[PDB]
């Protein structure tokens, strides 16, 4: 994810959507979910993925 | 028998030592530009549906 490595001509979304479509998923990164409460396939297909979360040092236990 | 002022100099020479410029080649980088990130060949799906 180095800055300034992907231009307007070579886009990042194009690159990673091709990567995804090469794995059987869809270009735009949306997979369609079901509702865990009603059990029905939601009408909109959701955008899901893997992101890196940090946990901050500020906790309600200290404030 | 003493030293007297003589005629004013007619000119001055100033010497300095200087080397010269080479041709402009402008060789910017060993491996140049920002080489683009790219597709691993073939890849293949690493996941299948159930059923």
């Amino acid at each position: 994810a180095t800055p300034f490595i992907f231009s307007e001509e070579n886009s990042a979304l194009e690159y990673f959507g091709e990567m995804l479509k090469a794995a059987g998923y869809n270009f735009y990164g949306t997979e369609r979910l079901y509702s865990g409460i009603s059990g029905l396939e939601l009408e909109a297909d959701i955008f899901i993925g893997v992101v890196y979360y940090q946990r901050l040092r500020h906790m309600v236990s200290d404030k | 028998g003493g030293l007297t002022c003589a005629s004013a100099p007619q000119g001055t020479l100033r010497i300095l030592e200087g080397p010269q410029q080479s041709l402009s080649g402008s060789p910017l980088q060993p491996i140049p530009a920002s080489p683009p990130p790219q597709i691993p060949p073939g890849l293949r799906p690493r996941f299948c549906a159930f059923g």
